[PDB]
């Protein structure tokens, strides 16, 4: 544990995690990818909505 | 000590025999023998080469 | 960044790759792995110009790669390897800038016709995650395997001296090792010419691919490889 020197009094986001992914990864792969993650078959242009 | 029944600890691999000196010559990314039953049959000291 | 039917042969028995580092003398090893079959269609690319040959496209890395060249002169530097070859994900690349031995991983933005002069290769880096650069880097064969399995990239080599592939047989020993972690797709293999100005070339490369096969290796009594059977 790490409550210590991870937390602060208002709040820490400088700790990220990938969520909405189309397939699961593979074993020691990485991936740094910020592309927009479409949900629905409509397509997308970079906007999120 | 060669020539004389002694446990031995080849950085990590224990076992017990008898130990003598080979004209066999590894390749420079090789350090054990592994005869035909997998068993070790010959190895590379790592002080004297 | 400038703009600028193949043939066929068999690959009789090369590509066999020592399969780990186990000095073995007098035996018989049976093993399974990752292997060029015996007597398999390879294809072929040129780059004489009799005739104004450059052809050198990109090919997929369905599950390994097997590479040869042919050359006199050192035409032929390194390669690329990624799944889609933009800033889009991340990539590999090997290149001799004619002192060095140069590996990277990052966000390359590459040129559809990536070259050198015997530097005009990408356009952007970004996101650089590994780095191995060093110190200053039809006769000989200079065969080549590619691997890429639980995030490392594996490398096997080796050279031979010596318009067809020489029907010998020689083992390839380990070279290295790469802790990378990327998912590859691609690769395309990088050259050097001498725009509307280049002549003087000849390569001669040849390429193939790899499948899960059992192999019978023969060790001497020195522990090399001199001879194998495809079960
Ligand atoms: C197991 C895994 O993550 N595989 C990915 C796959 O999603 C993607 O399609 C491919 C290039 O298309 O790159 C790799
Ligand atoms: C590994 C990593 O930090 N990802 C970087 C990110 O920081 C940066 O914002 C983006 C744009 O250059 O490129 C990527
Ligand atoms: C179809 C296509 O993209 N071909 C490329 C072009 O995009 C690029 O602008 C040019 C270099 O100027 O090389 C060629
Ligand atoms: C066919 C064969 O086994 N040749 C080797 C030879 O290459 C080596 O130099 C010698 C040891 O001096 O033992 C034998």
């Amino acid at each position: 544990n790490s409550n210590n020197l991870d937390s602060k009094v208002g709040g820490n986001y400088n700790y990220l995690y990938r969520l909405f992914r189309k397939s699961n990864l593979k074993p020691f792969e990485r991936d740094i990818s910020t592309e927009i993650y479409q949900a629905g078959s409509t397509p997308c242009n970079g906007v999120e909505g | 000590v060669k020539n004389k029944c002694v446990n031995f600890n080849f950085n990590g691999l224990t076992g017990t025999g008898v130990l003598t000196e080979s004209n066999k010559k590894f390749l420079p990314f090789q350090q054990f023998g592994r005869d035909i039953a997998d068993t070790t049959d010959a190895v590379r000291d790592p002080q004297t080469l | 960044c400038v703009n600028l039917p193949p043939a066929y042969t068999n690959s009789f028995t090369r590509g066999v790759y020592y399969p780990d580092k186990v000095f073995r003398s007098s035996v018989l090893h049976s093993t399974q792995d990752l292997f060029l079959p015996f007597f398999s269609n390879v294809t072929w690319f040129h780059a004489i110009h009799v005739t104004k040959r450059f052809d050198n496209p990109v090919l997929p890395f369905n599950d390994g790669v097997y590479f040869a060249s042919t050359e006199k002169s050192n035409i032929i530097r390194g390669w690329i390897f990624g799944t889609t070859l933009d800033s889009k994900t991340q990539s590999l690349l090997i290149v001799n800038n004619a002192t060095n031995v140069v590996i990277k991983v990052c966000e390359f933005q590459f040129c559809n016709d990536p070259f050198l002069g015997v530097f005009r290769v990408y356009s952007s880096a970004n996101n650089c995650t590994f780095e191995y650069v060093s110190q200053p880097f039809f006769k000989n064969l200079r065969e080549f395997v590619f691997k890429n399995i639980d995030g490392y990239f594996k490398i096997y080599s080796k050279h031979t001296p010596i318009r067809d592939l020489p029907q010998g047989f020689s083992a390839l020993e380990p070279l290295v090792d790469l802790p990378i972690g990327i998912n590859i797709t691609r690769f395309q293999t990088l050259l050097a010419l001498h725009s509307s100005g280049w002549t003087a070339g000849a390569a001669a490369y040849y390429v193939g691919y790899l499948q899960p096969r059992t192999f019978l290796l023969k060790y001497n009594e020195n522990g090399t490889i001199t001879d194998a059977v495809d079960c």
